[PDB]
Formats: C-alpha cells, structure tokens, sequence
C-alpha cells in the first residue's frame, strides 16, 4: 500500500497488510484457527490458570492501548498519544488471574458469564524469526452478570505466538488499539 | 423540591436523603449550585506546556478548550460556535492558532476572538461585530501549582483560599517535591453511579479499603496487604483525616508511598521517596516532609479526587444522576527517572484504569449505592456518615482543618457534605459564606 | 394532573384514558398509591422451605430479600444496606444466616438485625446504635395456601380479605387438591408494555383468545383448540366472569383442566384432574369440586396473574411507564407424580415462557397498546371495557363477587380498573374505602 | 417555562435561545402548538393511486393511515384501535378494503368505519354503538398537485393559503411542469438532532454549502462544485431567498437544474430542464419559466423540507428533542423518460439518502448543535441568525413574499422562526392570527 | 483441567475441554463448519420446515437453560438450578415451525429477517458411539421486525450430530446454557 | 427447497440455497474466506483505494436496499418495492473513496475506527460461467469515532467475484438486503 496515496492509512497498518497478503499457507490458517478457538473457550469457562499455562508465554507483553483523539492533520502536538489500559508480563497476567479466582472477589458471584466470538483469522510465519508466528483475528466478546447487565467488546488483535514448553505454540505478544475511546461497558476488565 | 428548605443533609453532616444519588431534578439543580459555582479541574502545564497546545475538558456537562496564549496564560471557551451553536473542536488535544467551525466557517482565535467569518465583506459588509462574538469564556481559570482549575463564576474564592485547610497537605508533594507532571492521556470510561459516590468515597473511605478490595490487596502484594479481608486493622496512630470549610477533604495514611503499587514497584519507590523526605526534612521540618511520603486520599471539591504516592489522578464528569465519565490520569513527579515515571504511569491505570482490578472491586459499590437512591423505599432513607463524630477537633497546633487523629472514619464525608448542602441551598457565593460562617463548629459537635 | 379530580377510569371502570399506560407522572404515583399500598407477591413456601432460605424478589421498582426465620415464619426486608446503601445480596435464591455488606463488611441476620460491624470496638467504640439499625422491614408479610404476599403499608386489609370473593374461587385449587408448589427458577423477560396491559389481559380477557392466539390455537392442538381464528364460540354456559372489591378477578372456563397443554399432556391431565374432582365433590359440593378442575385466568390485584390448570403463575414487575419485567413460574398440584410435575413445567415455559410461542402472539397487542399511550393525539383517547355491562350480577346463590355469567366480557376489566381508581385518588386505606363503599352497585349499574 | 412570555426567538427573527433543540419540556409543547396545529406531509398520490391503496405515515409523533377511498379521495385515520388501543396496521403501504385489529378482531372499513366486530349478535346484543367507534379521523386531508397534507386541526388556513408566497414559487415544478411523482419507497435514519436543526438548514442555508460540503463538491463533480472549500462565493444576481406568513421560506439558485447530482447526469439534466423552459416562456413568462428550472431549497413548515431539480423530498419525524426519524423519498418529473426517472431516483439516495454522502457531510453539524441545546452553560445562549438583515423587501414586483434578492443569507432562517414563536406563544390559530398581522413588517426592519 | 485449582470451572465444563483438546481431524473441523453454515441459512431465510426434514433427527433433544443466581460459595441450597426455555423433541419443534408458518401468526407480518452469525466451531468424534459427532460453536443472532425491532441473542451450543436417512448428519442434541439471566430482547422466540 | 410447503420462504432465497447445498469444493471455501478477509483488512484500516485496486472489479454492480415492509398476505399493491442504499459502478464507488479521501472531510477528523466481522461463508462456481464465483457471507461492522459513538451493522451479502487483471479475483456483484428497515447508526455510510 501506499500511504501517500491512500491517504487514511497508517504506516503501520500498511506493515501489516504486507505480512499477510505475501503469505499463503492455508494449513498455517488452520493451526491458527485452532489455536485462538481453544485458547477462547479457555478464557469463555474461565480457566485462567489452564489459559497461562497452555496459552501464555513465559515472555508476554500483553498490550490493549487507547489512543487520544488528536486532528488528522495534526502534526506539531507531540506528547504521548496513547495510554495502556494493559501492559502486562507473565506476573503481571498471574496477579489478574489470582485476583480474578480470590474467593473474596465479590464481584464475582454470582458467577460471570463469558462468551468469545473470534473471526477474521489471518496467519504469517515472520521472515527473520522462523519460529514465530504472526496470527491477526478479531473478537467479539459478550460478558453478562447479575442479571440484566451486558457489555459487549470489540477489538482487532496482532498476536506472535511461538513454539515454548512441550513444543505447545504460545502468545509472546498481544496488541489491541481499542476502538472506542470512552468505554461504556463499565470496564474492560476482560482478556480481549 | 424546595432546596432552600429540604434537609437533604443532616446537622454536622451526620446523613445524606439516599434520594441525592438518584433524584435527577436534584442532578439539574446541582449543575447550577455546585458544578456552575465552583472549582473544576481542567488539565495541566504538562499537557499544553507551549503557546497554541489546547486540550478539551468537561466542566459539569459543559465541554471546553483550554489553551495556551502566546503570553504563557491560559483562557478557556465553550466549545460552541457562536453562530449556529456546533461543537467547535472535535478532538481531544492539539496545537493550533486557532478553531475553524466545520459548519459555516467561522474562525476563532486561540483566545476565543472571532477573527474571520467567510465572505464577510460580500455578506456581511461592515454589519457584524465580531468583536462581540467571541466564544463564551470561562470567567475564572488559576493554578495550584500546574494543575490548572475553571471556575463559571467570578464570584468564587480564589483558587488558593478555596483549597482552604487541604493545600497545606498537598503542599509538600505539588509544591516542595520539586513539582509533578500529569501523565495523559488519560483512560476514559463510564460507570452507572452518581458522581458523588466516586467523590465521597476518595475524600474519606478509608473504612471500605481491606473488605472491598480484598481480592486486590492479597493478589497485588502492595504496601498496604496486610489489610486484606480485615484480617488486621491499621495500628495506632496509622494516620488521620481532615476536611476544610469549601468541601475538599482527605485522608492519610502515613508512610505510604508506593500505595496501591504491586510489589514490582514497592522497593524502588519506598528508597526514592525516603531520599526526598530526608532532603525535604531540612527545608520543611520533619511532619511535612513526612506528608509528603505518606499517602493522600482526597478530593478537591466537588468532582476531581487523587491518590498521592500512588499517583492516580481523577475527575468524576456528571452525565445524569445515575451515569458518570470517569477520566483517569498518573500524576508523577518531575524529578524521578523517566523509566520509572512509564512505569508508574503503566502501573497506575494497572490498578485503577480502565482494566484497573483495584477500580473494578468499587463498581458494584457505586453502582448499586446510587442506582439504590431511585428506588421508591429509599428515596427518603438516610446513609449514615457518622464515624469519628465527636472526636474531631480544629485548630491542631500540627494538623489544620477539622482534622479526626484516626486513619478511617468519616471525618471527610462529613464536611464534604455540610459544603455540598450549604451550596445547594444557596442562590451565590455570598449565601454560601453565610451558610458556612460556624462550619467547624457544626463538624465539631458532641 | 390532580390525582384526586381527574377522571382516568370513568363510572363502573367503562373506560379508560389511554395515558394511563404511558404517562410517567402517573406510573412514579403509582409507586406510592399502587405499589406501595397493596399486596404483592414475594415466593412459595416450596421455595424457601428450609431455616436460612432466602429468596430475592421485587416489589414494586423496589428489591427485597424474603427470608425463612429459624421460628418458622418468614421476614421481608429491603434488600439495601443500611449504612451508604449498597444492595446486600446480588444471587436469586440460597441458604444463609446472614448477610454481609461487600463495601464496608456490615453484617445482618436473617431477621434483619445488624449483627456485626468490622472493628466496631476500635472505630465506633459503644456508640453505635445497632438495634436501631436493622435493615428496613416489609410490614406485612402474610400467606395464602403456601403463596407469600407482602405489603409495605401497615394499614392494608388482611391478604384473605383483600382477595375478597376471588378467594372462594381459587380454594379448591389452592387448599382443596391438598396445596400447589411453585416450580421454579422463574423465566424472566424484560417487555416494552405497561404492567397493566398483561395484568388487564389476564384479568379478564378471553374475547382475545381466538383471534390473538389463532395460530398457537391451530399448532399445539390444546383442549380449548377450536376457538382458533374465532372459528367457533364458546357455546352457551361455558364458563363466567368474576370480580372483587379490591380489584381482583378472573375468568371461569368450566373444566378446561389441560389448558393450554398441547395434546401431549391433555389425556393425563384430564384423567388427574377428574380423578380428584369425583374425590372433592363428597368434601366440597359439586359446584366446588367442578371449579377445582376449571381454569382460571385471574390477577391477584396490582400485578400477580395465574391460569389454574394450565398451571402458569407470572408477577408484571413495573420498571416504568412502557417497561416491564416479567416473571414466569409453574404451579403445580403437590400429590401429582414427579415426572407429570416435571413435564407440566416444562409445559408452562414452552407455552408462556421467555420461549413460549402462546405468550409471544401477546407481545405486540401489549407494547403497542402501552406505547400508543404517550402518542399525543391518543392520551385522552378513551380505551373500552363495556363488553356485558347492564349484565352482571352480585349476591348470586351459588357464585359470589360481581359476576357475569358468559365466558367472554369485561366484568373483571370494570373491577379492576374501579379498583385502580379508587388507589390512584386516594391517600391512604381509609380514602380507599370511602371510595370503595358502594363498588358492587357502581359495577352492577343500568 | 411561560410560552406565553418566554422570548425564544427575538424581534424580527434575529436569534433563537438555544435551548429550543434541546428542551425536552418545549418539544412536548411543540406537540400542541406546532405538529397539532399546522400542516404535515403524508403522502403523494403516485403513492395510493387505486381505490384501498394506503400507507402509514407520521404526524408529529403519532401514526396515520391513509387511504384511498372508492370515490378518489383520501382520508387519514390515527393508526390505533378504538377498542383498547392496539395499533391497528404493522405495515408501511398496501391495498385493502379494510383493517382487521389482530387483538380481538374488530374490523375497520377503510374509511374508518367500525364495520364489524367478532361475534357482534352474542356478545354485544344490539348494545355496542358502532356509528361512534370509527377510527379518530384526522380533520384536514388536502393535495398540493398530488402532495397530500394532513391537519389535525379543523382551523387551519387552506392549504394554499398556509403556503402563502412560496407556493408561487413551488408551481412552475410542481404545476406547470406537468406534475411531479414522488418514488418510494423512502429511506428512514434516525439521526440525534432536533427536528428543526435540518428544517432551518433546508429552508435557508446556502451559506454552509462550501464549507460543510467541500468534499462532497469537490469529489461528485456536479454543477456547484466551484463552491468546494469556499473556494468561490457565488456571482451576483446567482439567486434569492424567500419566506412567508405561515413560515415557509427557500433559496433560489437560478439555473441550478442538476443539482446535487454528479457529473454522470449532468448534461441530460441540463438538456431536459433547458427543454422544458423553452415552452414554457410562452405559457408562464421568462422569469416563471426559468424559477422551474432552478434550483429551490425549501422548507414547508414545519418538518417538509424538498430541493427541486435535485429532486430531493424529506420528512423530519420528531422522536424528542435530539431524536429525529429522517424519510428521504425522491421527486420526478411525470414526462422524463423512464430510465432516467429511475437514474434521477437512485442518484438522490446517493447523495442524500441513508448512504448519502452530502448528507453525511450534514449529521455532526446538526447533532451537535441540538445536543449543545442541552448544556447548562449553552441553554440561555442566542443562535444567530441575523445575515441579511435590513436588506429584505416585501410586496416586490416580480418576486412575492419577504425576499432577500441574494442568494446567500438567513431571510428564510427569520421568517420560519418568527412563525415558530407566533405558533408557541399561541393556544390557536386565531391568536397566531393576530400575533402575525404586521409579520413582514417586522421582518423587514432597519 | 484441574478445578480445585482453576476454582471458577465447572465439572461440566472441564470435561467438554478435555473433548476437543484430545481430537484434532481437521476435515471434521471442516465438516461441522459445513453443517452449521448451512442449518444457519435455512433458519435465516426462515426454511424452517426444510431445517426440521435437512438439520434435525427423529431423536432430537433441544434444550435452552435459564440458570438461577446464586453465591459461587453457595452449597447448601439444593432446589431446581435452572428452567427450561426450550426443552424440545421432534414433535414440540414440529409445532413451534407449524407456529411459525401459520397464515394467522399476525406478528410475522410483515416479515422477520434473522442474521445469524456461527463462529468457534469445534468437533470431535464420540470415544464410544464411533457415529456420534460432538460439535460446539457459538452464534450471534440478529433479529429484525417491525421498522425499528431489533434484538441481540449471543450464545454458546454444546451439539451431537449423529447420521441419519440418506446418511446426512443431523442434530440429535443441542445444549445451550443461556448467558443472559434477565432477557432484554422481548423474547426468546428464536431458534439458536 | 418447496416454497409451497415452506411458506415463509422467497424464490430468491430458495435459489440460493440450492447453489450451495449442491457444490462442495473444500478448496473453494477455503479461497473465499481468505478473499474475504482480505478484503475486510483493507476496509478496516481504510485502505479504500488499495480495496479499489485489488478487491472491486471494474465492472462491479455494489447494490444495498431497503425493502418496505408489507402485509405478507399482500398481492394487489405493486408499486417499487425497494429503494437503492447503494447501487454503485466503479466510477461511483471512487466518487465515495475520493470523499472520504479529502481532507476537507471533516467528518473523518478524529480518524474513524472500523473492525468487521466476516462469517459463514460459502462458495460455489457458476453453473453456465465457469469462470463466475458465487460468495455468499455475512456481516457484522463496527464503527466507533467522537469518544462515545457507536454502530453496529449486520448484514448477509450475496457477492459473484471474477478473476480479473493479473488474475486476481475481484468483486463483480454486491447484493445486500439490509435487515433493518429504519437505521439506528446515525447513516448507511460504510461499506458493507
Ligand atoms: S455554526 Fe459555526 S460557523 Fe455556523
Ligand atoms: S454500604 Fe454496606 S457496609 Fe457500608
Ligand atoms: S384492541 Fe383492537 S380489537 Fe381489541
Ligand atoms: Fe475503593
Ligand atoms: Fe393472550
Ligand atoms: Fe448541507
């Protein structure tokens, strides 16, 4: 692509589009599909441990970003653009997962109700780490509780996994831009 | 309702009509006696340090641009055209010198001046006075030491003197640290509670802290732990409350300095804010260089609450009485290492943010407590703020305000709501002042 | 609107403004005249059997926890703490000794009473008043048969004489077969209709059976199936029309046992049901015993509806003007077989249920009607229930109330509505009955 | 509020307090005094041409049903059975001899005559006096050269009266022209303004076109794309404006016969339009002539508003105060050929329908202009609308009505608002009568 | 998965993992994909009695759940957990599509239009019943009526298909455990 | 499919169902979802001349209506049944790409964000052009922009893709009946 031309078109998602269009391995997009469905029924019975321990590499960055609101042809503002509504390592997801499965968690009874919608599977070995797979998919996620409250998220999601413990191919990074700048599903205290 | 005569508060602030939560008549009266009345946090030097940087803020339900003038001042506007009332900027933050409307075309200045209008001399000939059509401008705007506040009406005490007995405990991180800086941008969401629930809890809610957040106090490892699932009440002496005649009140709790911070953080911020005190000894004396460290749980009345140390930064944006927008920023101080101010940053909106696991054990709290001030049995029940009553004192020789020596209580709760009340019953500042001319008296009582 | 002058039902409930299903003025005045007066329906004994058994249930907007106290009986208490108002207890159903608040750690009995309070020693000393704490209890809590009713208002008749003569028809279901249970958990459906609009329905509806229900009729070969598209009326004498002082009526369909059971069930059931009718003819008469097995549609006024037989119980849970949740549970006869019992509910849900494909010919009638009611040029419409007036009778030697003696009429909308009335103007039970004293002449007129 | 007293819009038409789109309580008014009261588009006959033909249509926030009846002409009956309120039709447009209530089956004539009602004889006897029961009829029903208006209303002006000076200018296209079709079926968008926020920009906003529209001019390439981004302000003598007693105004930009459409349709349009104004100079005169082939923006208070020779028809539905429903239906002329009528009709979808592109250009400056109507600090500012002012004439030679002779201004925004005012501030027609009887007079001061 | 350690899955729901994670055939992935794809566009165009003859087998059991609120610490109370929204064997389905096809069911006119939206399939043959496939996936079903209608159903389905006549696979069980305790969508009336 | 017996259905759905019922090329499913989702990554990152160039054949029909609701009894009234959302050749589709392009595009400032949701795809050649594919899938679209809107379309597309310069596959025909009939997203202004 090119982002002089198409005009709306960041640099890093003409990156992206390259990775994929170039690869074809259909049976990679079968790995991949696999992969995200079973880690997505992990998380959609809330198996958190089963889901670091089969899904997460020891050498995660979990990273879901929210990007201000700045004018597209703004080009002298330059402070930081986005802020991490997670940015999370392997102790860091642990915490979460331990605070998710406290008995004193009292916003988790009565229990939650979690269900993972993951499309748009796209699948690319990296040209220089010949061991790490690019897997970009999208998610729909649904979370009801307590009887009439429903969030539902939206997210686009790059991942690289890599073969880890067991030869068990594992998530070493997650990027999420979320979509919607002022979030109105209470929190995103979801794994997207 | 007849707020000049409805005891929606109660003597010495000792309860609050349930109905404040809920009752949206009482929302639309507030949004003229407190949020058109009083100091609202707006944004820092930080984030429009040079001539031209704006960023949009609420104030109430109002949006404004705030914006840096070539002469380093900073004037804030309506965000609505003056010719057929769009929204003028649509953006969050930027630089510019001024604001286009994308409706007809008029141009503002970054001082609010209408400079341009197009075709004026075909259209218009020499009929229009721009000059008295300037963007609405915020009558007041000050600063606490870069932390820039608007206030609607001229009338208000000024910034500093608004603040009252609070400043002199957030002097010693906003002022003798060196400084801070607001990390942006901040997380955005929206929660189903009223805005006083956020607010009320920051200002004085030590109590809620080892139950509420149990879960979190066990699985972070922060400083304050041993709190978790009230296995242990904080020792004698562990801090103290305060609240001041204008409403802005906290808590303290002494030494805290890593806060809310999970153990990843816990040692390197415990040797950097013990480095500073001792340094802070010399030139502030020894209690305030230990406020400094210590942990400050307040809210600057009505809607913006902090957590120093921890360094979260709030504002509580009223949208109706039971839906508010939560915007969550880091606050920092200038002088740490760069690595360990994104890391701060990072671990702020860990716990507090958006996906904040310390936030999320609140929700419920706030949600159900407001959403509770609907339903027609409670309307008329009264929520109970009646710890520590009878103990606090005013005029310590050491700690000023009406201060209660115990770190939870309800201290706090009460003179934020005697302001609130005293507001709300009032048509101006000066009915105000009469209404608050005994105000630690009352707080004092029994 | 003067709530004391404006004719909403006209003389003898003929008619209604179509507002009173939009307005919401009106519905917050329900709140206090309806809701907050009347008796409401809470559980079953078969579902909370057990000491420590509590349920959730709603009353009016506002929620409640139903408990079973050590002693036997059951207590009613808001579900609100009693200190900032959080609700107490977010689950449906469970066993407990007591509840304890999730933002600051107050504990309550099962009977209400604040039992406990974290630290209490340390922080309120001996100053906390306790016993004046308890959570805020539902005045009158009272039983039908096993069927638990709730009134906020001391004042209120006793429940079996607030039924008045709709008891007499519902005692050989509900005492003489030996008791009914209530299946639950409850389906639970939010629709966009006034809570009278099924309450009217349920009431004193069947003119709407063959037409509304045509295809549910045609498709699930129930016994009443050849009424489907009004291909055939009811023939003469097959059932009557009945209504009560204090707002409560129903439907008679002589012996239709099966009811809306689709031809799976109907010779099972009609074999059960004439079985015990030849058993009850020797205890209660066979008038009595005939109505054991007849099925009733009737409302237990405001907003509790039931069809004996087809064994459907609901509860019309007003959330405002043009929303309601609705509550659907089974009945069932405590000595049928338990696959029978097992079958019929699930009959229940698949006819009337959040999936049943009968109740779902109703939702348009129902949120179109409510909705018409905020249209402007319909507000002052009037809605008709004229259908058998000049017709119904009262003192009758064998059936008592206000009776029309057909299958299909208006009897129980004229009775539920001047009952409606008689609240909405009035200020408390003793207006009510003033207003009240000369209901079954008003009814009987021309 | 006191709309008696209350100046929402100033002398002369000068400005608009902009709470008008914002204020919930004023839109309920609105309901009596403006959508109750004036006239409001239904239909065309190209729409029901054969005898049981009708559709559904809104007036204000009720439903009708029109339809046509055996001898040619049209009545309009409120959507809602007289029964219990149900609506009557679920359906947007169709052919029958009646309408059959799905509730309990009473069947309505298509001239909204109570017709029958399900076991009638039984149930009723002779008791139910259907004369009375006939569907609420709406008063007025009458055609503009096939565009049916209905008024609820009984005194109402005539329908070409109410049109006052505009209707001079609308006869060239829909009269002279041969007539015009209306193409279904509309497309519907709800959009977040108020419904007069596109009514004031329909009847008189030349002067956003450049700006707000740049895009949509500089990438469609139609007749106007010289405007895009102000790049050029229209010559002198490019065109006028108009408005009227009642409130109905326009822009003429003379020639203009595409419009908004692309490049695509162009050339034909051009030689149609040039066609058809060659014959008629001999029937109508130059001018007349040439005023069909040029393009109006108008607005037929309330809530029509039409652009001709873009051919471009909508009805701005009010829901509440920032809700509007949007139909877009497209205008042909009868004698085009078919495929290009087709063409003409898929190209106004594309530029202004649910995808339209100009009319994206449209949404944020109308939403955000109604819900600032909304903010504290907005709800007492003055929209302008002073362009032009002191330039208008009335009582012209050639061009009737108040006529700024330019063709960018706000004479239309003053004349439609100064109507609005005389309408709220009155409880009839005869008031707003006597509130207008120097109405050209004030709006040509100074 | 071991749920005295991930403490907030169910028995039920450790056992359907351990299902899917043992099988991996891909062409049965495929398969069932196929299957769903094409019972979600009969349903769609609302060929109901052609989902009934294509889709559903004799033996059919078809059960959506409504789950009680309750304390996750709660072990005490024993009574019915949850209700049965449908509950259906060939016959209760037959009636329902006979239901829907009635010329005098006034709310299908005019016309419903159903979107359905299948994603996350899963498949796995039966250890024991070699012809029993066990089949999961999740749906997001939109419904539409009436101008301005427009309801939201988002679920997960725990399916057996077994060969029938003719050898075509058809659906002898669905289990949907409903994730929204108070619905918000009028009613349930949908064939998820 | 009887339409006879099966009452609620339409010729034109019936026809389509008995298109894909009949083929089954595995490899074919496989090529149209990748197009799909290809095709998806471009237009959620508004590389719309990019989706010109590479996705939209030159002679492309991109039609999306809006049907008016009627008695389902009705057949006396027999007036346009539908209007055009869309219905755009290639020079009308860069007309809309040009618009949205243009930095005077206001509208577009802050930048919009878009994910979709690509499900339930099936492919089958052409019976008489054996060059002709026919895509059917559907879609779910999100759009966020101005920090607190949102919408979210749904829709089923029947598409016939045809290899084109280079031998790309490309877009020949869009047909969308788009299921709402009164839009609750503000407009119709994304590509679907
Ligand atoms: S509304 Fe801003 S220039 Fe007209
Ligand atoms: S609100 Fe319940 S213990 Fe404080
Ligand atoms: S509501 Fe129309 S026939 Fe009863
Ligand atoms: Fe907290
Ligand atoms: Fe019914
Ligand atoms: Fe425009």
């Amino acid at each position: 692509i090119n982002i002089q031309e198409d005009k709306l078109v960041s640099a890093h998602d003409a990156e992206e589009i390259l990775r994929f269009f170039n690869c074809h391995d259909s049976a990679l997009q079968q790995e991949a599909t696999t992969l995200l469905t079973q880690e997505a029924h992990l998380l959609d019975i809330q198996a958190y441990r089963a889901w670091l321990e089969h899904c997460v590499g020891s050498e995660v960055q979990y990273q879901v970003i929210s990007r201000e609101l700045r004018a597209a042809s703004e080009r002298r503002y330059k402070l930081n653009e986005a802020m991490n509504v997670y940015n999370e390592n392997f102790q860091q997801l642990k915490v979460r997962v331990e605070h998710q499965l406290d008995p004193q968690n009292w916003g988790n009874s009565p229990k939650l109700r979690f269900t993972r919608f993951i499309t748009n599977v796209q699948a690319a070995m990296d040209v220089n780490d010949k061991e790490l797979l690019h897997i970009r998919s999208n998610v729909i996620l649904h979370r009801a509780r307590r009887g009439n409250q429903v969030d539902v998220f939206y997210a686009a999601r790059e991942d690289k996994w890599k073969r880890g413990e067991g030869g068990v191919r594992k998530l070493v990074q997650r990027f999420v831009d979320y979509p919607e700048r002022i979030l109105q599903t209470h929190n995103l205290m979801v794994f997207l | 309702m007849n707020y000049n005569n409805k005891i929606l508060v109660s003597e010495s602030g000792l309860s609050q009509k349930h109905l404040i939560h809920g009752d949206e008549e009482l929302f639309q009266h507030e949004l003229k006696t407190i949020f058109a009345r009083n100091w609202l946090f707006l944004t820092h030097d930080s984030l429009i340090p040079a001539p031209g940087d704006y960023v949009t803020a609420k104030m109430g339900i109002d949006e404004v641009i705030v914006s840096r003038q070539n002469d380093g001042s900073i004037r804030a506007f309506l965000n609505v055209c003056r010719h057929r009332g769009k929204t003028l900027v649509s953006v969050e933050a930027g630089n510019a010198k001024g604001f286009v409307c994308s409706y007809h075309g008029w141009g503002f200045g970054s001082n609010g001046e209408l400079q341009s209008v197009p075709f004026e001399k075909d259209l218009y000939g020499e009929s229009l006075n721009k000059k008295c059509l300037g963007l609405k401008e915020v009558a007041r705007v000050e600063s606490f030491h870069g932390f820039i506040y608007g206030c609607f009406d001229q009338e208000a005490p000024p910034l500093m003197d608004y603040l009252g007995d609070a400043a002199w405990y957030l002097e010693p991180m906003f002022k003798h640290s060196g400084g801070l800086e607001l990390v942006g941008p901040p997380g955005k969401v929206v929660i189903k509670a009223n805005w006083k629930a956020p607010a009320e809890n920051f200002v004085g809610d030590a109590y809620h802290v080892g139950w509420t957040h149990a879960s979190s106090l066990r699985s972070g490892e922060s400083i304050f732990s041993s709190l978790a699932g009230n296995a242990a009440l904080p020792p004698e002496g562990a801090g103290l409350q305060m609240t001041s005649k204008y409403g802005s009140g906290m808590g303290v709790l002494w030494d805290g300095y890593s806060g809310v911070h999970s153990a990843d953080l816990v040692p390197e911020l415990m040797a950097f804010g013990g480095a500073k005190q001792e340094r802070l000894n010399k030139e502030i004396g020894d209690v305030r260089a230990r406020i400094y460290r210590s942990h400050l749980n307040c809210t600057v009345f009505p809607n913006n609450s902090m957590l120093t140390c921890s360094g979260v930064f709030k504002v509580w944006n009223p949208i109706d009485a039971n839906t508010t927008e939560v915007w969550t920023y880091a606050i920092v101080e200038k002088d740490m290492p760069e690595d360990l101010k994104r890391r701060l940053a990072d671990s702020v909106q860990r716990t507090v943010g958006p996906a904040g696991f310390w936030e999320s054990d609140d929700n419920d709290n706030m949600e159900t407590a407001s959403q509770n001030g609907k339903k027609y049995q409670s309307r008329d029940s009264d929520l109970l703020s009646n710890l520590g009553f009878g103990e606090d004192v005013y005029g310590d020789a050491v700690y000023p305000g009406v201060v209660g020596k115990s770190a939870i209580g309800e201290t706090s709760y009460r003179g934020f709501y005697r302001a609130y009340q005293a507001h709300v019953s009032s048509s101006n500042w000066a009915e105000f002042e009469h209404a608050s001319s005994t105000w630690h008296t009352e707080l004092t009582k029994t």
